[PDB]
């Protein structure tokens, strides 16, 4: 079956947003952990 | 017998499991007043002897060179080990399709997210450098240093971790419905809040139950496994080590049946005075009871195959260290905990083949506090014996347990009955939901016929 | 709060002459036990000692010695 | 409904996700900090009793390492210098002066000087500044251009993650063992070769022995 938010417009712009601060955050991780020193 | 006796609504069910909370502070019996009261000065206790064992060291307690785990890891893995009953019928009971789980299933996983935040302190207490625990985990630091993770403590801490949360979220996916059927039974504007945020709207929605079904059917599939290797992981933090009475492949599953055991024996003895004391008879019932008991039988049973596993690899062996085992075992300056280990798990399971014992209420309640006790002579057993007396003699000395570990034990059971009454005052202790829907599953059974 | 203390650091006012800083010194001394001495290679770490060895020019130390000198 | 209002959804949302950014942003406080040049004391000009200026006694003067720093190619531990080094040449430049006043106070009495250790180890960590020395390591890959500094700071934080970049990669740190001592020098355009060349010629151990836990701690 289709899910609950099937057919908002608001929903790949939040999976842009979820996604884009999750590589956010997994680079400046990286750099704190790995090319800070 | 059955195990939902008649005379129950849907309404019935809500008002009788979820007007034990929602009343007001006032209104609070006194019986779960004193019970707290007891709870929150052994959790003074437990306040008392951590701070004096951050202030002193790990040399308050008995441990010495060849025993250097003691009473700490016995009551660890008591702790942990008290989980396991709950977890399965969170779990197991789930992917069965056994219907007792309906009625149980809250209380034991609350006992069991208490029991594992009971003994996951113990690590830390245990630990000697206790601020350190945090190494043992893999976490990006300035040295490059690594866990090694070819220990089995490595694996303890992924697997306490991991049984920790899981657990954690498998009991606040249980409780969502309960959540919104307390903000429904709400009356006090502000509480209702209080569980509105930790129900997120529920609805009762018959497209939500369809995704809610299957993420508890998976969660089930997911904790079975997730509870018999976190078991089997504590079995193997002696079971990789060279250690003669360590050094026993049958120890996973063993401890497995040994924390099915432990674990139903505490389940019992908390059931039994929740359902004489609040008005749950038509839901925890007799056959409830006899159910639990049978699969206490059967895992002491298994118990009791693996003790025999051990004596026979002892006998059967022409190894030395094997022999002066089971020699240490039987005849030792310790051999105390192994006689009484042997009346408390295997002569006082005999009467629960016996279907009256089983019925019988106060032999349950003495049946479980006489396991509980011979589960602890077992772990007793297992860790210090088999440190006691090792491979050279002349490293061979006594493990006396002092004032202080006895004293963080009280403790941690006191911040267990603190952390279950306070489960027992502000949740309900059985699940409002899949209880009605056992209601309406005995229903169309009888229209079934 | 910082990684460490302020850890101050106290040379000398004099150089001693035939000491490296950091290089332990070894100098051969005599212990007694009942009157009767034995050699010693006693190790001055920086002007102190820390470690008794035995002498291995001496009779009655032939580089081992004894826990009394060993405890000294 | 009934109780929260109509933007109870987005803030629950809202709730989730900035819970979830300050568990992210906790975490980076603490690594930032514990990584922090403040609490490694790195870069902060350490105040001395007498402000000894480094710049002007090497780039100036010109007094080589090894005249105050004795025993650096000898033992592990680099000679702070006496009183009686610093007055072989005070016992007639700028004598009657307030800033060396204190170096004047000490050699009348035993009383030390009592420098500030900026590159402090925390002693179970045995560096050897013998054989660094010997195996072609300069000062200024490890210390920074000690030359040109007034007062001495830490350049770099005596990380056990950068000691063991060198013990495993030292083909990008290794030098001519005659240009150890040289605070003109300059590693080459590629380098890379004549490290491994370096390396090779000098017997570096491989990063397993160099990375070994009892070559530092004991
Ligand atoms: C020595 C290492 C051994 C490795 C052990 C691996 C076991 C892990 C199994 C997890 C349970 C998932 C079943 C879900 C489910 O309930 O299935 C439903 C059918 O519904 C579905 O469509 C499936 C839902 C999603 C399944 C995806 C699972 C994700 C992958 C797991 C990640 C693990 C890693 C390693 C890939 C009905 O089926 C059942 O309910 C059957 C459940 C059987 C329980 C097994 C009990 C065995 C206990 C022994 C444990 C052994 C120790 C070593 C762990
Ligand atoms: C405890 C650690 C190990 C757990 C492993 C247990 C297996 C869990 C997953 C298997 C699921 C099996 C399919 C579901 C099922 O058939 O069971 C439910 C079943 C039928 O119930 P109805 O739907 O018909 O309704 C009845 C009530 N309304 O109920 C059962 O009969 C239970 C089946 C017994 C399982 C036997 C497993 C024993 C494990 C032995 C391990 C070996 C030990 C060696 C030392
Ligand atoms: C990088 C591998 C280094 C080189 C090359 C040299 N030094 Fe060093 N120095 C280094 C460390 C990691 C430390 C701390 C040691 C400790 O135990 O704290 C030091 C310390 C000094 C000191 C202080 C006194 C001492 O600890 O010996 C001095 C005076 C010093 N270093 C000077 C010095 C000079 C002049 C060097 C080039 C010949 C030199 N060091 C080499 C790191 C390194
Ligand atoms: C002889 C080679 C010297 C040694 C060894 C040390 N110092 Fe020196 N110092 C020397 C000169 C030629 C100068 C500059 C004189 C000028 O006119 O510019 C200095 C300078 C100082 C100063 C500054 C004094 C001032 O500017 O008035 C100080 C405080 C100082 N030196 C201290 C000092 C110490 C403590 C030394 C031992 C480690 C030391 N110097 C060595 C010559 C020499
Ligand atoms: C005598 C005139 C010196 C010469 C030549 C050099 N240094 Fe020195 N060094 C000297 C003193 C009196 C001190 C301690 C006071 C201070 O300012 O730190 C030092 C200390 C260092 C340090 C700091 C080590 C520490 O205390 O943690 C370093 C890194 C150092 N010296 C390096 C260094 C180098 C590379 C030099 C040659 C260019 C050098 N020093 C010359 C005295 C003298
Ligand atoms: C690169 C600039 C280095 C850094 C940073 C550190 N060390 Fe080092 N170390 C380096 C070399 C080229 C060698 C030579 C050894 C060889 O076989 O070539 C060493 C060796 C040591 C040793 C000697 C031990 C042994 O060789 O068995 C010690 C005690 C040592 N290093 C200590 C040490 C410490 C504690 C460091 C962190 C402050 C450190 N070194 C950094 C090069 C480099
Ligand atoms: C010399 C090249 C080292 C080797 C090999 C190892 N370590 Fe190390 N260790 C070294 C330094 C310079 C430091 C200080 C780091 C700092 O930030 O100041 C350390 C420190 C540690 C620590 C931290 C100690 C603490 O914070 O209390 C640990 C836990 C440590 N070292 C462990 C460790 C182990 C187990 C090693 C062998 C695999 C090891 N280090 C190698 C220098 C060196
Ligand atoms: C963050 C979770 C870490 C807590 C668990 C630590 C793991 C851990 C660490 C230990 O030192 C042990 C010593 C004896 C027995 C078990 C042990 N466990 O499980």
């Amino acid at each position: 079956m289709q899910p609950e938010w099937s057919g908002d417009p608001e929903v790949k712009p939040v999976f842009l947003a979820v996604t884009l601060t999750g590589m956010v955050a997994f680079l400046l991780m990286v750099w704190l952990f790995a090319f800070y020193w | 017998e059955a195990y939902l006796l008649p005379g129950e609504t849907y309404t019935s069910i809500s008002a009788k499991i979820g007007d034990v909370p929602l009343t007001p502070p006032l209104k609070t019996p006194k019986g779960w007043l004193a019970g707290f009261s007891v709870a929150f000065f052994m959790l003074m206790i437990f306040f008392v002897s951590v701070t004096w064992l951050f202030i002193r060291g790990v040399g308050i307690w008995g441990i010495n060179i060849p025993v250097g785990w003691g009473m700490d890891i016995i009551n660890f893995v008591w702790w942990i080990g008290i989980g396991h009953a709950g977890t399965l019928i969170s779990a197991i009971l789930l992917l069965l399709n056994q219907g007792w789980r309906n009625s149980i299933n809250r209380f034991a996983e609350a006992m069991t997210l208490f029991a594992v935040a009971c003994a996951g302190l113990y690590p830390i207490l245990h630990l000697g450098r206790p601020w350190l625990f945090y190494w043992l985990i893999p976490y990006p630091n300035t040295h490059g240093m690594w866990p090694q993770f070819r220990s089995a403590l490595a694996w303890d801490v992924f697997a306490i971790s991991t049984y920790a949360t899981v657990s954690l979220v498998f009991w606040l996916v249980g409780l969502i419905p309960d959540f919104a059927t307390l903000r429904d039974r709400a009356k006090n504007i502000w509480v209702k809040r209080l569980y509105g945020i930790a129900a997120l709207g529920w609805r009762g929605s018959a497209r939500h139950w369809h995704r809610y079904e299957m993420a508890s059917i998976l969660l089930a599939g997911l904790s079975t496994p997730l509870v018999v290797s976190v078991h089997s992981i504590i079995s193997l933090d002696f079971a990789i080590s060279q250690v003669p009475g360590w050094q026993v492949t049958v120890f996973p599953p063993y401890f497995v049946a040994g924390a099915v055991f432990a674990g139903f024996a505490m389940v019992l003895l908390l059931m039994i005075p929740v359902r004489t004391f609040y008005g749950f008879e038509n839901y925890i019932t007799l056959h409830h009871l006899d159910v639990m008991a049978k699969v206490m039988l059967t895992t002491g049973m298994i118990v009791v195959y693996g003790y025999f596993m051990e004596v026979f690899a002892s006998l059967y062996s022409g190894n030395e260290f094997e022999e002066y085992l089971l020699y240490n075992r039987l005849f030792g300056p310790s051999s105390w905990a192994y006689w009484g280990l042997l009346f408390c798990n295997a002569v006082a399971i005999q009467p629960l083949w016996f279907k009256k014992v089983r019925q019988n209420i106060p032999a349950l309640l003495i049946i479980s506090l006489i396991v509980s006790v011979g589960m602890w002579l077992e772990r007793y057993v297992i860790i210090v014996i088999s440190l006691e007396r090792d491979f050279l003699p002349s490293s061979w000395d006594i493990y006396i347990p002092t004032i202080w570990d006895w004293s963080l034990y009280i403790g941690t059971f006191g911040l267990f009955f603190t952390l279950l009454f306070l489960f027992i005052r502000v949740l309900p202790m059985i699940n409002i939901f899949e209880m009605r829907l056992f209601l309406y599953q005995e229903t169309e059974k009888a229209k079934q016929r | 709060c910082t990684y460490q203390p302020r850890q101050y650091i106290a040379p000398f006012d004099r150089q001693p002459e035939g000491r490296v800083p950091g290089i332990p010194q070894y100098f051969a001394s005599t212990l007694t036990l009942g009157g009767y001495g034995t050699g010693v290679l006693v190790r001055s770490n920086e002007g102190r000692p820390t470690k008794v060895e035995g002498n291995p020019r001496h009779p009655a130390s032939l580089g081992g010695t004894d826990l009394f000198a060993q405890a000294e | 409904a009934q109780i929260f209002p109509r933007n109870a959804n987005l803030l629950s949302r809202l709730s989730i996700f900035a819970l979830v950014l300050l568990v992210v942003e906790g975490i980076l406080i603490l690594g930032v900090y514990f990584r922090s040049n403040y609490f490694r004391q790195v870069n902060v000009a350490i105040e001395q009793p007498v402000a000894f200026s480094h710049q002007l006694h090497v780039n100036v003067v010109g007094i080589d390492c090894r005249y105050c720093h004795t025993s650096v190619d000898q033992s592990y531990f680099a000679n702070i210098p006496a009183t009686e080094t610093c007055m072989t040449c005070h016992s007639q430049i700028k004598t009657y002066s307030p800033l060396l006043e204190k170096v004047r106070e000490s050699y009348a009495t035993g009383k030390p000087i009592e420098w500030v250790k900026v590159y402090d180890l925390p002693n179970f960590v045995y560096f050897n500044h013998s054989i660094h020395v010997n195996k072609g390591i300069g000062c200024s890959t490890c210390h920074g251009q000690v030359n040109n500094m007034p007062v001495v700071w830490q350049q770099q934080a005596l990380y056990m993650g950068w000691c063991l970049n060198c013990h495993r990669n030292p083909e990008l740190y290794v030098r001519p063992r005659e240009e150890v001592y040289n605070m003109d020098y300059v590693p080459p355009s590629n380098q890379l070769e004549i490290g491994r060349q370096l390396v090779a010629e000098y017997g570096i151990m491989p990063p397993d022995q160099l990375t070994n836990c009892y070559v530092c701690h004991r």
